[PDB]
């Protein structure tokens, strides 16, 4: 209802005006993924269990490559893969 | 300990009075038999009433093992910047930047249980 | 008929609405229901119905008064009440979620200062509510939206250029998630400097003077001057660099690496046995660094996935308890816990101290009132006996408070109240419905007096002897708690209340029901009376 | 507004007095007006938990 | 020093150096509950014929639980000493209900209680001991200050050092109001949520489909549990 | 390594297992093998992903493959992994010590005066957190207390640090359990290697279960969140957690202080 970014209330008419409606053929036969459109009905019924279904794992905090050198090379814990 | 303090909080509920609470409140050590029978059951140690030293600040984020993390002096954090902008600020003073790669373990299961 | 009289009489909206009235705190028929409303209005303007329109800002005010814990709803119906046309309604809703949080809530703020924007007409007023968010939610782990866009305000509204550099320097020093973003914004700004002047909206110059050793006035060559400027700055730079790397590395690595969920999924969801550890951990991490704002932050943002789990809530206000000398705050914890929490016997039980620390007990008496009140004067009837003997604890404190004693040797009356015992007794005469049975009867035997232990022998004692009721005969924790009443009376003798006991209660008892009283009546036996160990012993032999 | 009545369970299951309104009070869930009766038949069992 | 109110009133008029100018824009909240209605009627008669109407307001309740009353006293630009005298007398009233009901005397404090309270003030304060602020507070637009365990001299030069060190100003006119709706629904919610407490099982929750939620996924995770003690077993085994 | 290879542009009827054979078994080993499908249709995009163990033979592949006849195609099996200023942090680890294991939840301790005895030694440690032994060394003034959670291991040291048992300070540190004591004293008598192993996890997810939570004692279970589901028995196995526990555990500690008052137990 929010984040979906289409079905937001104040803009999501503009990103429902203007589709670039795609009249050459070849725009709308060059990308072959899904598109994966998250409607605005879906509920807390579906995924129940947010661990069960596989997420993802965090991005660790990005830190600058010209200051890489000084990182802590010995870790706390012991993270295993 | 915990037996004694669930039996005491049993007991004293239903055998006094404010009269008598009242009059057994002191400041010194902040005693009160309602709610510190409550809080002295985690722990068999409790004080009731420099910290860059002592042995709280050095295994905070993981038991056992001890270190000296890098911190910064004077720090801002807590200061809005509404009150900031009417000074410029000063440096910032650093301490314990020598060892940010060394630190130390209190080895004793090897010390006094391995090599006797 | 327009779309509200056609959404009266539709089959499916009144078994939608039953369904969310009769079961109301279940989410995903509340979510049904929204859904179902807003897809009945398939055309949202102004131009529709009120008398619709005023049903669903009634079912969003009833959502998010039953589910207050809901981040993105709050926005729905604010950006909904700014589709609608008004800005002061959807001030009130952003207002109200921010209450509902207690200004500890990182994504409501982030999205009324994106409302903010451009809905404030006002230069000041957005920067005194900027820094309100400053001082309240500023310190957040992943608040790199919140900075960033905070940083494009005053890049675009501020002509001075040194409200920037200021708050800058200030995220320069917070252990922020995306932190690097905003030193290699300060290190291209140090590369972005176009004399030594500008070195001022950095420090003063007594602190270049006396830590750099350098001068802003200094003139001649200033080339090589103002790159050995840059060189000392960046290795300045590159140490509090390298203090905030260890920090945040260290709370990645060891504590947010774990945590999966940082949001509010329902009070029917369940959370795994991992998160809540590492919650219960980076808090115990984060009650160490002893900076106020960042603890009650991450208190708040524990409170966000797991406020019904009642164990953060009990945390947070023992922590406001004995580190802070705040109880006040601690009391609020646990009011607040009431609202939230299934599990409400320790956040009562624990609340009962707090008041009664306080001195406030007519609070008390009107929050037992409660209790009684909850039950319509049926609480001897409850299954959960938790709930009831933290409530005649602190209820015989207040009969003990109101009444005067009745008994010699300044002794008040205990559980043996005429607004006491008859609970008592209508909790006893159950015998295999309500569990607790035990634990009444070693705890009226808690008065050791002369006439007092013979009026608790004579109410109820005397009264399962004359009775002879099948449960507490058959147990023998009730003659073993029986003979303790007798045994350590303070006005008679030994030998006295020996032969009381060994003639007058022994020979009572039945023969056949004693395979259940000899293990609970042996050690009382081997505990107090060893002379009397073989006359028990050839009573309750094997032949007759 | 017509057609539309207020009701909580939380003070209708407690025995509470103004468990139901016709005007927006904040807390209550709207209901059809033709449908309370449903509304009672439908939460027999915990009230004669209750007084049981 | 002493036990009585009126000397440790006469030492704060003499040495707090010209605390007689009252504050511009001040406003103070203390709501308390009372048991009975008659006995707090001699003693607020009392203090109305001693502290004017329009310094000092009262505000009584709806009367919905009957049995616990709940009494606003609002103090509107009151001086420095009037205060103190107000929360000493109510301080001592509040309390003296539980610890002397035989000393019958509105206007002396005995030795063996403690002064400790709970007052609200507004949000627009400016500071720049034993009255200390609050952390999380329940009111949306106030600000809880506590006191805790004081005599009367040591109430008296707290609540003076306190109140010459804050700064009040610009209070809404109808401000009283507005605390009471927020306060008469805060706690309303929470008497709800005390409500709440016997419809735990199989009252609001969904149970018919909660179970069958959650059928297979405990049947796992005791597999696993069954499997983590196997496994620790098969672990600390020598063998 | 683990280096990933991505094959484009392959047709239709090419399958995972016809990418796993022309990838694996042809100079290289394979570990794994996936082709990237639709989410819905389930006809593939044309695109695979190839992670092999070692990076010189996947490097060979890609250098053979570049060019090859797949399904009547290219097979376009160039790499895929392997100047901006973020990069992800890299660490070392610490070589899998006593120390350093987050799953180590055993505490050792040490400092005893060789007169605490096995079930005073469980009444030190009972309310912590559930317990699975606690056995001690005889004659080496130490013991073992092995809990299952790893925050009722903190909240025990952070607890039970500078506590005196019977006249006597303790230490209270980490340690292995005493099967891989054995196997450190074994591997350091002839001092060939000493390599330790970590301890098994808990197969997270799990939801029933609610940490430092202690139980003793039909069952009719709402499998309500704010209440417990499931425990750890106390010495074992797994009970369901009823709504009868504090009852329990209230005549179980009224017991124990009757028990205690006379000198039954001493625990």
């Amino acid at each position: 209802k929010v984040f979906v970014d289409a079905n937001r209330f104040d803009i999501g008419d503009l990103v429902k005006a203007s589709k670039l409606p795609q009249r050459a053929n070849e725009k709308s036969a060059h990308h072959s993924f899904k598109q994966t459109s998250r409607s605005r009905d879906e509920t807390c019924e579906s995924n129940p269990f947010p661990r069960l279904n596989n997420p993802k794992k965090l991005e660790p905090p990005k830190i600058l490559s010209q200051w890489s050198n000084t990182i802590p090379k010995t870790s706390i814990f012991y993270s295993v893969d | 300990m915990n037996d004694i303090l669930t039996d005491y909080k049993t007991f004293y509920l239903t055998h006094s009075n404010i009269v008598t609470y009242e009059s057994s409140i002191i400041d010194s050590n902040t005693f009160d038999p309602i709610l510190y029978p409550e809080l002295k059951m985690s722990n068999p140690k409790y004080d009731p009433v420099d910290w860059h030293k002592k042995t709280e600040w050095k295994e905070a984020g993981h038991i056992g093992i001890t270190t000296e993390r890098p911190q910064i002096s004077n720090s801002i954090i807590e200061c809005n910047s509404g009150t900031l902008i009417q000074k410029p600020i000063s440096l910032p003073n650093f301490r314990n930047l020598e060892k940010i790669n060394q630190v130390k373990i209190n080895d004793l299961y090897t010390e006094e249980f391995l090599k006797e | 008929m327009d779309k509200y009289t056609a959404l009266i009489h539709d089959e499916n909206f009144s078994t939608l609405t039953l369904n969310v009235s009769r079961y109301p705190k279940s989410l995903a028929y509340w979510e049904k229901l929204l859904n179902y409303i807003v897809k009945a209005s398939a055309p949202i303007c102004k131009s529709t119905e009120p008398q619709l329109l005023k049903l669903i800002r009634c079912t969003y005010s009833s959502m998010l008064n039953e589910f207050p814990y809901l981040e993105n709803y709050y926005i729905d119906f604010a950006l909904l009440e700014y589709k609608l046309g008004n800005v002061s309604m959807s001030h009130k809703i952003f207002q109200r979620g921010l209450q509902a949080f207690n200004q500890r809530s990182l994504l409501l703020w982030t999205s009324y200062l994106k409302f903010c924007n451009n809905v404030i007409s006002h230069q000041k007023q957005l920067f005194k509510k900027y820094e309100t968010a400053e001082e309240y939610v500023g310190l957040h782990f992943f608040s790199g939206e919140f900075w960033d866009l905070y940083l494009e305000q005053i890049s675009s509204r501020c002509t001075s250029s040194k409200k920037y550099w200021n708050v800058l320097r200030k995220i320069l020093e917070i252990p922020l998630h995306s932190f690097s973003k905003f030193y290699a914004l300060w290190l291209q700004r140090i590369d972005d400097i176009m004399d030594l002047k500008q070195l001022s909206q950095l420090t003063s110059k007594d602190e270049l003077l006396k830590k750099l050793k350098i001068d802003i006035n200094y003139s001649g060559r200033k080339g090589p001057y103002l790159q050995d400027a840059k060189k000392k700055l960046k290795k300045i730079t590159k140490e509090m660099y390298m203090v905030v790397q260890y920090q945040v590395l260290e709370i990645y690595s060891i504590f947010e690496s774990k945590i999966y969920i940082n949001y509010y999924t329902s009070p029917e969801t369940l959370v795994s046995s991992d998160e809540i550890e590492t919650w219960i951990k980076y808090l115990d991490y984060t009650i160490t660094l002893q900076t106020d704002s960042l603890t009650h932050l991450n208190f708040q943002r524990a409170l966000l996935p797991l406020a019904h789990y009642d164990l953060v809530w009990i945390k947070y206000s023992k922590w406001l308890i004995n580190s802070k000398n705040d109880l006040l705050g601690a009391k609020n914890v646990l009011l607040m816990g009431l609202k939230f929490s299934l599990k409400k016997t320790e956040i009562i039980k624990l609340l009962y101290s707090v008041i009664c620390k306080l001195n406030e007990y007519v609070l008390l008496r009107n929050l037992l009132e409660k209790i009684e009140s909850s039950y319509s004067d049926n609480v001897e009837n409850v299954d959960d006996f938790e709930i009831f003997w933290d409530y005649l604890q602190f209820k015989t404190f207040c009969q003990n408070s109101l009444y005067s004693s009745r008994y010699s040797d300044s002794q008040s009356n205990g559980l043996l109240n005429k607004e006491l015992f008859d609970k008592v007794w209508k909790r006893l005469s159950c015998k295999e419905k309500k569990s607790g049975q035990e634990i009444l009867l070693n705890n009226l035997v808690q008065f050791y007096s002369k006439d007092t232990v013979e009026f608790v022998e004579k109410n109820i004692f005397q009264k399962i002897i004359e009775f002879g009721w099948e449960y507490y005969l058959q147990n023998g924790m009730f003659w073993n708690c029986y003979c303790r009443l007798i045994y350590f009376d303070t006005s008679r003798s030994y030998l006295d209340k020996r032969q009381y006991i060994v003639r007058k209660i022994w020979p009572q008892i039945d023969k056949k029901f004693a395979q259940s009283v000899l293990p609970s009546l042996t050690e009382f036996c081997e505990s107090y009376f060893p002379e009397e160990m073989d006359t028990l012993e050839e009573m309750f032999t094997e032949e007759p | 507004m017509r057609d539309i009545v207020f009701v909580s369970p939380q003070l209708y299951l407690s025995s509470q007095e103004g468990w139901k309104s016709d005007s927006a009070k904040s807390g209550f869930i709207p209901i059809l007006k033709n449908d309370l009766q449903r509304f009672q038949d439908s939460l027999k069992h915990i009230v004669d938990a209750r007084n049981s | 020093q002493s036990f009585d109110i009126w000397k440790n009133l006469d030492r704060i008029r003499s040495t707090k150096k010209n605390a007689g100018q009252f504050i511009k824009g001040s406003l103070l909240i203390l709501p308390m509950r009372t048991e009975d209605k008659q006995q707090f009627d001699e003693c607020m008669d009392e203090l109305h014929k001693y502290i004017s109407k329009d310094i000092l307001r009262c505000y009584p309740q709806k009367e919905q639980k009957d049995e616990g009353m709940l009494f606003y006293i609002v103090l509107k630009d009151f001086n420095i000493l009037d205060s103190c005298f107000v929360l000493s007398v109510l301080l001592a009233f509040q309390k003296r209900l539980w610890m002397a009901p035989s000393e019958k005397s509105y206007f002396r404090v005995p030795k063996n209680i403690n002064l400790t309270g709970s007052f609200y003030l507004p949000k627009n304060i400016e500071t720049g001991s034993s009255i200390v602020e609050v952390g999380f507070n329940v009111v949306p637009d106030f600000q809880q200050f506590q006191v805790k365990a004081c005599h009367v001299s040591k109430f008296m030069n707290e609540l003076s050092n306190f109140f010459s060190q804050v700064e009040f100003g610009k209070c809404e006119a109808n401000v009283i109001n507005y605390f009471k709706r927020e306060y008469n629904r805060t706690y309303s919610q929470i008497s709800l949520a005390l409500y709440e407490l016997p419809l735990i099982g199989d009252g609001l929750f969904d149970i018919k489909s909660y179970i069958s939620k959650t059928r297979p996924i405990i049947e796992t995770s005791k597999a696993q549990m069954i499997k983590h003690i196997s496994e620790m077993k098969a672990y600390n085994e020598i063998s | 390594n683990n280096c990933s290879i991505f094959v484009g542009d392959l047709a239709p009827n090419v399958t995972e297992s016809q990418l796993f054979e022309l990838f694996i078994n042809r100079y290289a080993s394979t570990s794994h093998a996936k082709i990237v499908h639709d989410q819905v249709t389930g006809m593939s995009k044309g695109y695979g992903f190839v992670k092999f163990t070692n990076s010189d033979e996947q490097q060979l592949a890609l250098s053979e493959m570049q060019g090859v006849f797949l399904n009547g195609r290219a097979i376009k099996v160039g790499p895929t992994s392997g100047m901006s200023q973020f990069i992800y942090p890299v660490q070392q680890q610490p070589s899998l010590n006593h120390f350093t294991d987050p799953n180590n939840t055993t505490v050792f301790i040490g400092g005893l005066s060789s007169l605490v005895t096995e079930d005073e030694l469980r009444a030190y440690f009972q309310p912590f957190g559930t317990i699975v032994y606690v056995k001690i060394p005889v004659g080496k003034c130490c013991g073992f207390v092995q809990y299952v959670d790893r925050l009722s291991a903190e909240a025990a040291i952070a607890g039970m640090q500078g506590f005196p048992i019977a006249n006597s300070r303790v230490r209270l540190s980490w340690g292995r359990s005493a099967k891989q004591t054995a196997l450190l004293q074994q591997a350091m008598l002839s001092n060939s290697l000493q390599v330790q192993q970590q301890q098994p996890g808990l197969q997270q997810p799990n939801y029933g279960y609610i940490p430092s939570s202690t139980c003793e004692a039909n069952v009719s279970s709402t499998m309500l969140p704010g209440c417990q589901i499931l425990n750890y028995s106390n010495p074992q196995q797994v009970i369901m957690q009823g709504s009868e526990a504090v009852v329990n555990s209230t005549n179980a500690m009224l017991n124990r202080l009757e028990q205690g008052s006379n000198g039954f137990m001493f625990a």
